């Protein structure tokens, strides 16, 4: 399956001029564009080699669209201050995300369009692409305006149509980087914590895409109660890293197996501690 | 490619 | 107006081999609001040539950033990540533990 | 140039389909509109369309073909009251304003079931020699020509609708100052029906 | 209200200034000023995406705009030229669906000596028509007016009628050879013969003319051609 996502952050800056506006575009777990209101270019910029092929018509249009969104969000910061009876003295944040998922056949699976204000859900397009979830009374005002103006109809045309057409174009043009899998390189480490117990840490390195499952078993039974799993983290080269740990009795290391599932593996891996 | 929606909150 | 304190992971891009060129990463995630200060330290001293990723966020709206620098580890050099945020009464220092 | 329509006029009989067509240059355009404008009035939205395909609303159908950059409005069962200019509007990539075409004039000819072509003479209510000639009740075939003379004024044909009786009629008016102007001579610059009633 | 524009009609001498006011009560961020001329369709002059911001459209030259307040969009003509003779439409939108104001007809002349109000006459149905069809067509002529700033309506027993009416969509030039030709306009009202033949029934052709203001200078022997109503009338008769 595949996704295209855009992420927008708009932050008011009391007494320091215009709000900060940052936009980033992803296909799956690969960033391909950025815009930053504070950068010198004032253009949508490439962040993957495969999007650099797109010509001036693409770059001028994406620049015009991202700057138009920054203008909308500058007004929205003001509107949200009115709805929540907030002064200009405070810094506030609007977050916005939209995009589309497709299946293995590159056919539409679902669409997203949602906003947060100051880290909380504000308004979201429901999964049926025809109705809104308004998280509070402020967001109900927005919801009523968007119902009266038939916003869902025009947004649905983008999410089901245009968004999928872009994703297919990008999946074709970037196929060498976007349609690849890098299977995890795995190893285990051992650390004494007491005289009577030790940590086994199961490592997954250099994998793509980010989606992975690490599971610990004791005698073939999932240990999800007593496993610590760290957030999947970027290596910085376009691949990801993760580890899962368990505390075990010293002398009983070989009762435990680590299980790794990843798109890039024909079969799940099973690791066990080796002196 | 980006959405072209003109809708304000 | 929720606030969320940053999670911090400090790690190398590749397995550390002493005297072999690499990248030192500080991944900060799960924080709100977005204003954050992140320094990479060599032996408690702020490193200068430190780049970061474009601000993005997760499904729960919490922000993440990768801070990184090229480096060549030794047996003796200490590395760390110093993070400040409005949720933190004092800076949080996480030491790079190579052997994890 | 960015939005192209034929000016027409497009003439269709009452009850036929009217197809109004539009093409646009900017392939990324996401919004498409049809407006109707009656003579001397404001544009009024009749249809909007966003997705490739069809959208229906009473007797109106809009169809968008993004690959061919072509948008249409169909009026089913066209009526004389649909006679107007139809404006295609498109919003380009990253644009925050509509681009309008110059419009297509649609003329929907009423079906005159029982023609009764006639030229009458009408006299000034305020006592005078002054009079006008009224050519009326001809069917939607007949075309009225402007004056081949100079001091003779002739209006284009005009459809009136007696709504209670569900009765429509075509008429054109002619008048002149000259002595040698008569109603028998008024409409000579154009080809009236053979059987036109000429009283005196 | 929706979208309102003032004024409806204005004559200016070359070099005079004016402001057209667009208002909307719908809390719309987006507002638009267009002109419309035969051949060209609607052309955008300027637009605004919010209070305190404006942007150039397709034909910005010779016009300025302001959006000090969200509810209003002002179009400014500093120095009127004959080329600015047009119908001006403003519009607003919540997103991209535009709602249009009623339009402002502006004529710019070198010389206001060419401005004339209409003469109005009503011509009574012929007996031949009544006999032949059982119908009675009244005809109204508006003649000798300049510029083309008229609204013609029909009134039966003091109520405006729309049924049985056709007015020419555009006037004819009385002298098609002349740049400053005055205009003529015809209308018909068709009623049943029985309705015409009842002398209790009053028929009025009303022409609203939009000409000079009280505040326009006038140095001619003839009456000042001001905004005014010129009517002609007929009574039913058997």
């Amino acid at each position: 399956s595949h996704s295209m996502r855009y992420f927008f952050t708009s932050v008011s800056r009391p007494g320091r001029g215009e709000p900060r506006f940052i936009a980033v575009g992803y296909v799956d777990d690969t960033q391909f564009v950025r815009f930053d209101s504070d950068a010198a270019s004032q253009r949508m910029e490439p962040r993957a080699p495969w999007i650099e092929q797109e010509g001036p018509e693409y770059w001028d249009g994406e620049t015009r669209k991202v700057k138009a969104h920054s203008q909308t969000h500058r007004v929205d910061l003001g509107t949200l201050r009115g709805y929540y009876n907030q002064s200009e003295a405070g810094s506030h944040t609007v977050q916005r995300m939209y995009g589309c998922d497709v299946g293995s056949d590159w056919r539409f699976l679902r669409g997203y369009h949602q906003y947060a204000y100051d880290g909380k859900d504000y308004i979201a397009l429901k999964e049926d692409l025809r109705s809104w979830t308004a998280a509070d009374m402020a967001a109900q005002t927005t919801k009523h305006k968007w119902e009266a103006a038939h916003v869902a109809e025009q947004l649905r045309a983008y999410l089901e149509g245009t968004c999928v057409e872009w994703l297919r174009r990008y999946l074709e043009n970037g196929k060498e980087t976007l349609q690849r899998t890098d299977a995890p390189k795995t190893h285990m480490t051992h650390h004494a914590v007491s005289d009577h117990e030790a940590t086994l840490r199961c490592w997954a390195l250099s994998f793509y895409p980010a989606e992975i499952t690490l599971t610990w078993q004791r005698d073939g039974e999932d240990q999800t109660q007593d496993t610590e799993l760290v957030e999947t983290r970027p290596a910085g080269d376009g691949t990801f890293q993760k580890w899962a740990a368990v505390v075990v009795p010293s002398g009983q290391e070989q009762r435990y197996t680590c299980h790794v599932q990843h798109e890039g593996l024909p079969k799940p891996l099973t690791l066990r501690w080796e002196p | 490619g980006l959405y072209d929606g003109m809708e304000h909150l | 107006m929720i606030q969320r304190t940053p999670k911090i992971q400090v790690y190398s891009r590749h397995p550390a081999e002493n005297g072999k060129s690499n990248f030192l990463n500080c991944y900060v995630s799960g924080f709100h609001p977005s204003d954050i200060e992140v320094d990479l330290l060599k032996n408690g001293e702020r490193i200068e040539k430190v780049e970061h990723s474009d601000l993005s966020f997760s499904k729960d709206w919490s922000f993440y950033l990768l801070y990184y620098t090229e480096f060549t580890p030794t047996e003796k050099d200490e590395y760390a990540c110093r993070v400040n945020h409005v949720t933190l009464s004092q800076p949080k220092i996480v030491k790079w533990d190579r052997d994890m | 140039k960015e939005v192209e329509q034929n000016s027409g006029p497009l003439s269709v009989p009452e009850g036929a389909i009217a197809s109004l067509n539009c093409t646009y240059s900017d392939r990324g355009s996401q919004s498409f509109f049809w407006y109707r404008q009656y003579s001397g009035k404001s544009p009024e939205l009749i249809m909007s369309i966003y997705s490739n395909g069809d959208k229906e609303d009473g007797r109106f159908t809009a169809q968008l073909n993004k690959a061919s950059q072509y948008v249409s409005l169909l009026i089913r069962d066209s009526q004389p009251s649909d006679s107007a200019t139809y404006l295609c509007a498109v919003r380009g990539t990253g644009r925050r304003a509509l681009t309008f075409g110059s419009g297509t004039r649609l003329q929907v000819q009423p079906n005159i079931q029982n023609p009764d072509p006639a030229v009458y003479q009408l006299r000034d209510s305020k006592s005078s020699d002054k009079s006008v000639c009224l050519f009326t009740d001809f069917d939607s075939q007949t075309n009225v020509s402007q004056s081949k003379d100079s001091d003779v004024y002739i209006t284009d044909k005009c459809v009136l609708d007696m709504r209670s009786m569900d009765f429509k009629s075509n008429s054109a008016v002619a008048w002149s100052n000259k002595s040698d102007f008569a109603c028998a001579n008024a409409f000579n610059n154009s080809i009236i029906p053979e059987d036109t009633f000429f009283p005196s | 209200a929706g979208v309102t524009q003032t004024p409806k009609f204005r004559v200016l001498k070359t070099g005079q200034s004016m402001t057209l006011l667009c208002a909307q009560d719908m809390n719309h961020e987006y507002m638009y000023w267009y002109r419309q001329d035969p051949g060209m369709g609607l052309r955008l002059i300027h637009y605004s995406v919010g209070e305190g911001t404006t942007a150039k459209g397709e034909v910005p030259d010779g016009y300025n705009v302001s959006r000090l307040k969200k509810q209003n969009f002002l179009l400014g003509l500093e120095s009127a030229a004959p080329s600015q003779t047009s119908v001006y439409f403003c519009a607003s939108s919540f997103t991209d669906t535009q709602y249009f104001g009623p339009g402002t007809r502006l004529t710019v002349l070198e010389d206001l000596k060419n401005v004339f109000p209409p003469e109005v006459a009503v011509f009574e149905p012929s007996e031949a028509e009544i006999s032949h069809t059982q119908k009675a067509t009244l005809v109204c002529l508006a003649t000798g007016f300049y510029p083309d700033h008229v609204e013609l309506s029909w009134w039966v027993n003091g109520k405006e009628v729309h049924s049985g009416v056709c007015t020419d969509p555009q006037p004819l030039k009385e002298q098609p050879a002349l740049n400053d030709s005055r205009y003529a306009l015809s209308s018909r009202l068709r009623v049943s013969a029985t309705f015409w033949q009842d002398p209790r029934n009053h028929f009025r052709c009303q022409v609203q003319f939009y000409g000079l203001s009280e505040n326009d200078e006038w140095t001619q022997d003839r009456a000042k051609p001001v905004t005014q109503i010129v009517s002609a009338e007929a009574w039913g008769r058997a």
